[PDB]
């Protein structure tokens, strides 16, 4: 018959092995003809000072434009010709480079990744070409109201801390960053005990460890000692940023309290409550019959174009709340209906709705880990944030634990009577005054 | 009438019971203090000072 | 089918005539109190039934005002009192009761 | 050892009534079931345009076995999804949940597809969603172009519009949906695909609930290629343009040759922020064009026709130069300027690309379903890679030859002052 | 190789009960945002990209 609990046991164990220099090498072997290999670096914008805030993003732009062993076109041509896809990203805490390739092409994929990671030929003519490209991207990102509001939310919540900074950096830093600025960041940050070589697909683990000694060895000899860089905690501030712009058709609001951070066991319970509230979009079929009270009232009364809950995680901190996009006249109702939902759950959560939230999460977790790219991403990220790969059976075990009593206790710990960080953009005349938002963070009835 | 009889509502009652108990305490001590209700106030140590 | 079940039917025809909405040309379902289930059932009616309903209500309010009644031949006959709202109203209550059963667990 | 369980094989069954059943026990924590129907936009006629769009939006409306409220609440209770994904040929109703909950979602699935009620008031309430749904899709300039491309190419079925025509919004009737289901949602036009389900169970439900007759027969009225051009003055900063000619029907040997030619000229990017060094069209344009541009080989295959050519995004003034550089690049392949390693690279791109496309259960299920409907069989990846390999360099040149010399179809939007008519190419 | 996604070209609309509305398969735009000037159409009475059912543990 094969039950769901039984099926969680069936997924193979992530094999973790450490190299002599500090490079963690981890694999999840499956049956697939393809794979995803990558390097996950514990480096972002939180690691950057005010004077070098665009650095990680600048290196990301240069990482595929030529190495000492493969100049200019060479990397592109090699990856393209074997049918492989080469990708990268940088978040406030993590930088990643990964190849989607055939499993038989795993030797070459690992080799090419090593070249990008260690031997990036940061060519003077190229860093000058890249500055015009990043500047254009900044003008591009301005038009995305969503990207702006979340950047504002980090800026106001994490006021005067490394976390207030965006991944991209400011315009001043993009046009001023030197060749020496980027090599200094690279030497300080791209060090083996802060790197995970992750892989998922039709590969044996022994194959991967061989390749890591074959291509990543040569980051030892002597390392660290003089400059040990550990992250200092980031103070969250209850605050508001309001960018009034009546020329934009719809308002964007992101509201969040301080979350606990990656490691904390009660991230599971917060996520269940975030599932109960869920997310909405004007293209959803459900309408008035949707389970979630906020979603159902929002559809019925045409209260927005969309909303989404989030639990953004950082080391020892994070942002927990909702973002929505709505008409100028609908901001007040939307705040009220959302805040009332946080409070309902904080004081009076019920057994049934909590099981639904548990079920959405089980489904979210399993649907997410589908194919080599999501699993390889989960291997790299988890090794940086948890130290191990948390098996699906354990996630289920930690999900199954969460009753209504858990939800309202954990919700209260973070949501009840707390100062939110509020980010507003667009036609925001009807956006509530901070005091009133603060007032919606408690119930006089309770 | 019959619509409010179910597992969720029993949970919802259990959730608001400590709160509805504490509002009763607010109401009682509130009424006792506002009327100077001697019957109850004869029991409390510092408020006792009203020697006939 | 039965002699006494023909008598319940004749007592029902008696009450129907005593109620006297038929004297104002109304059908039984015209006379229903408008609650939320009812409002929805009216809303769910096809064009032809809604339009007829509107006219019958219009006619009876006009008669009510002038304190008149229709000629005897034009009264709604108990036998032909079409219960047009019945299946609509039954479906709305069916739907409500489900929502309420769901809101219980 | 950290090894997986030995992988099970796909189980395929053609029922005597025409219906296909396919399943794979992958032992996944979640399950996926799709009912794929030969009911796409091409089976609409001029009297009922947009009926399959409203139907696509109607998957959550009252059925005989489950009310609108029940379908929504029951699926969400278990954290499930119900999605309906239309193409020009197909309609796919895909259901998704954890494996303990299949039975509930199957029942919902069967109700939505085999016992919908299309209640007068429920259907009237949903009409405004066609406007919302279209507006959201049509905010990609590509959508309207590829819509205009198909309307220009065909006189017939594939010319149909995928999103409901504006004049039909608020006009598609409950009876039209009833008629659309009665004559397209039949056994011989259907396939039931299962993932994380056992074959005896899928075969059981198909023999119990999916035995439906009395519809239409073949793959509709044979899609008649015509050619022509649709032009949309837009004021949209950049000009989007698609050049296309008739290619090959899906499954044929020639179709595979067109897919290799698509990868020779260049499909999507491979490197995040890349010059696309192996992209034949991109390099050909970039030699002559220095502003922001994009160019890609467009490849569309259907049951009885195909459209191959290219798609361009360029500055309004640069439009003619980009299209002419792109067209001439194809012309050199047609003339015979194509190397063996060139084709090899394209072959690896197509092979690996296909393999990557079926990596997830979302992509695997969609492929098996489309195969079941188009071919009446399942073709394993190893043999698809064999068919890709069978393509000779001459076959690729001939596919280019066929495009260069065939009656063209064009669709363009933006400031078209410098965008050429077919006439001028 | 019989699919709209596997041949990558013609458009494919997707509606659902809980997940956001999706449009289309292949044609260029990903190698058009790299020559960066593509401002991407505003939220003018509009839904949300990237969907939502990919939430980590």
């Amino acid at each position: 018959t094969a039950t769901y609990a039984q099926a969680l046991q069936s997924v193979p164990e992530t094999q973790v092995s450490q190299l002599d220099n500090g490079l963690r090498v981890a694999s999840e072997q499956s049956s697939q003809p393809t794979c995803t290999v990558g390097v996950w670096i514990d480096a972002g914008s939180r690691y950057e000072s005010e004077k070098n805030n665009g650095a990680g993003y600048f290196v990301e732009h240069l990482a595929f434009k030529g190495t000492k062993n493969r100049p200019g076109n060479a990397l592109e041509k090699e990856v393209e010709s074997m049918g492989a896809h080469l990708n990268a990203y940088s978040t406030r805490e993590h930088t990643a480079y990964y190849i989607k390739a055939l499993s038989k092409d795993l030797p070459k994929a690992v080799e090419l990744l090593a070249d990008i990671v260690q031997n990036c030929s940061l060519e003077d003519s190229q860093i000058e070409k890249e500055r015009d490209v990043i500047l254009q991207e900044l003008q591009e990102n301005d038009t995305s109201m969503r990207d702006v509001v979340f950047n504002y939310l980090h800026a106001t919540a994490f006021q005067g801390t490394p976390l207030a900074q965006s991944v991209e950096g400011p315009s001043e830093n993009v046009r001023k960053l030197s060749r020496a600025d980027l090599t200094e960041y690279l030497s300080r940050h791209y060090k083996a005990p802060r790197m995970v070589l992750a892989a998922a697909g039709g590969l044996e683990h022994r194959q991967l460890l061989d390749l890591a000694q074959k291509h990543f060895s040569g980051l030892s000899g002597t390392y660290d000692e003089d400059a040990v860089p550990t992250l200092s905690p980031c103070r969250f501030t209850g605050s508001q940023i309001c960018h009034r712009e009546d020329g934009l058709p719809l308002a964007h609001v992101a509201i969040a309290v301080e979350g606990p951070g990656w490691a904390h066991p009660d991230n599971v319970a917060l996520q269940v409550a975030n599932a109960i509230i869920g997310h909405y979009d004007c293209t959803y079929g459900g309408g008035a019959h949707l389970s979630s009270p906020l979603a159902s009232i929002a559809a019925t009364n045409k209260l927005c174009q969309s909303f989404q809950t989030f639990n953004i995680c950082y080391a020892d901190t994070g942002l927990l709340g909702a973002h929505f996009v709505c008409d100028h006249m609908s901001i007040d109702d939307m705040m009220f209906v959302l805040q009332g939902q946080w409070m309902r759950l904080c004081t009076s959560a019920t057994e049934s709705e909590v099981l639904r939230g548990k079920n959405l999460l089980r489904n979210a977790l399993v649907s997410h880990l589908d194919g080599t790219t999501p699993v390889c991403e989960d291997i790299g990220r988890s090794l940086l944030t948890y130290g191990r790969r948390i098996p699906l059976a354990e996630w289920e075990s930690r999900i199954a634990e969460v009753d209504a009593r858990v939800v309202r206790e954990v919700c209260s710990k973070y949501f009840y009577d707390q100062c939110p960080a509020v980010a507003g953009f667009g036609p925001i005349e009807q956006l509530p005054d901070y005091n009133r938002i603060r007032s919606g963070m408690f119930w006089l009835r309770f | 009438l019959t619509r409010f009889l179910g597992p969720r509502y029993r949970q919802l009652a259990r959730n608001w019971v400590p709160t509805a108990q504490l509002w009763g305490a607010v109401g009682a001590v509130g009424l006792v203090w506002a009327t100077d209700s001697r019957l109850i106030l004869d029991w409390v140590p510092y408020i006792n000072g009203k020697f006939k | 089918v039965s002699a006494s079940s023909r008598w319940l039917e004749g007592i029902r025809k008696w009450y129907y005539n005593a109620a006297g909405f038929n004297k104002l040309g109304l059908m039984r379902d015209d006379t229903i109190h408008e609650n939320d289930d009812v409002k929805e059932a009216i809303r769910r009616l096809p064009e032809n039934l809604y339009d007829d309903r509107v006219f019958r209500i219009k006619r009876a309010l006009d008669l009510s005002m002038r304190q008149q009644i229709l000629p005897k031949e034009q009264w709604t006959k108990y036998e032909e009192d079409k219960s047009y709202l019945e299946p609509y109203l039954k479906e709305v209550i069916r739907e409500r009761k489900e929502r309420e059963e769901w809101a219980k667990k | 050892a950290g090894v997986p369980p030995h992988p099970q094989d796909l189980e395929f069954t053609r029922l005597p009534n025409g219906l296909v059943i396919a399943s794979l026990e992958n032992y996944a924590p979640a399950s996926r079931i799709g009912l794929f129907i030969k009911a796409g936009s091409r089976y609409e006629n001029s009297n009922n345009l947009g009926t399959s769009h409203l139907l696509r939006l109607a998957s959550s409306l009252t059925t005989k076995g489950a009310s609108s409220f029940k379908i929504t609440r029951g699926i969400e209770a278990v954290g499930g999804k119900l999605s309906v994904t239309s193409t020009r040929e197909n309609m796919a109703y895909t259901v998704e949940c954890l494996r303990d909950d299949v039975d509930i979602l199957m029942e919902f699935l069967l109700n939505v597809t085999t016992a919908p009620e299309f209640r007068r008031w429920e259907v009237a309430a949903l009409q405004p969603q066609l406007r919302i749904d279209k507006a959201v899709a049509l905010q990609n300039p590509q959508a309207h172009v590829i819509e205009n491309l198909h309307a220009a190419a065909y006189r017939n079925a594939l010319a149909n519009s995928l999103y409901c025509p504006d004049y039909r919004i608020g006009k598609v009737t409950p009876v039209e949906l009833h008629d659309y289901v009665q004559n397209h949602f039949t056994s011989a036009r259907m396939a039931l695909i299962g993932l994380g389900v056992s074959h005896p169970v899928l075969k059981q439900v198909a023999e119990q609930f999916l035995n439906i007759r009395g519809g239409l027969g073949l793959s509709g009225a044979k899609a008649k290629y015509h050619g022509g051009e649709i032009r949309e003055q837009n004021g949209d900063s950049l000009v989007h343009a698609a050049l296309v000619a008739e290619s090959a029907a899906i499954g044929s040997a020639e179709a595979n040759a067109f897919s290799v030619l698509q990868h020779v000229l260049g499909a999507g990017p491979h490197v995040k922020r890349g010059s696309n060094a192996t992209s034949s069209l991109y390099q050909a344009v970039a030699k002559g064009v220095h502003q922001p541009f994009d160019v890609s080989a467009f490849n569309a295959s259907y049951s009885d026709s195909g459209l191959f050519g290219f798609y361009t995004i360029s500055q309004a003034a640069s439009a003619g130069d980009v299209i002419k550089a792109a067209y001439n690049q194809v012309k050199t392949i047609a003339q015979g300027n194509l190397s063996n390693p060139d084709v090899q690279a394209a072959k690896n791109k197509l092979k690996a690309g296909y393999l990557m496309s079926v990596e997830s259960s979302e992509g695997f299920l969609d492929e098996v379903g489309s195969q079941a409907l188009a071919a009446g069989s399942y073709t394993p990846p190893s043999t698809v890679l064999q068919q890709i390999d069978a393509v000779a360099d001459a076959d690729v040149i001939n596919a280019a030859k066929k495009f260069v010399s065939g009656r063209k179809s064009m669709a363009a939007s933006g400031n078209l002052g410098h965008t050429p008519f077919i006439d001028e190419l | 190789m019989l699919s709209v996604a596997a041949r990558s070209g013609p458009f494919a609309p997707v509606l659902s009960a809980t997940s956001r509305g999706v449009a289309g398969a292949l044609r260029p735009l990903v190698q058009a945002a790299v020559p960066a000037t593509s401002e991407s159409p505003v939220l003018d009475l509009k839904r949300s990209v990237l969907c939502r059912e990919s939430l980590r543990g």
